[PDB]
């Protein structure tokens, strides 16, 4: 089975 | 800009290594851990200059200083926008309204507080 998951790095900004 | 829908509890976030956590459980070290695992991103703290609130209608523009040089940046946000404050966790200029639209307990982003920014590296 899937699930749909986001990865860490679009938690934080790339100032 | 505008709100991804990651920020909203229960949101799995995928760490570098392969370990499946919810967005409010994350912490400075997984983020830390994260970049060190990484072959590619590395962690720049950013460090909050200046909140200038209410530019229009729902935004705020922040100023920062990023990395080691501390190069001047400033950003555009939704006051509910939440940034990850080294040893603090989500952060943003409208805690109350990022709770609420969120879910996501949250702190007061402040001048001074160490953000989290990511850099290639």
């Amino acid at each position: 089975r899937s699930v749909a998951v986001f990865p860490w790095h679009s938690l934080v900004p790339f100032l | 800009p505008t709100l991804p829908p990651y920020f909203m509890k229960g949101s799995m976030i995928q760490l570098a290594n392969g370990e499946l956590k919810k967005v409010e459980d994350l912490k400075t070290e997984d983020f830390i851990q994260s970049a060190e695992m990484s072959n590619d991103l590395k962690i720049d703290s950013s460090t909050v200059e200046r909140i200038e609130d209410s530019h229009s209608p729902g935004v705020a523009v922040i100023q920062f200083a990023v990395g080691e040089h501390r190069a001047q940046v400033s950003v555009e946000v939704l006051v509910e926008y939440p940034f990850f404050v080294f040893g603090q966790g989500w952060s943003s200029c409208c805690p109350e309204r990022t709770s609420q639209l969120f879910d996501l307990p949250c702190s007061k982003l402040s001048v001074g507080d160490v953000c989290i920014s990511l850099t290639l590296k």
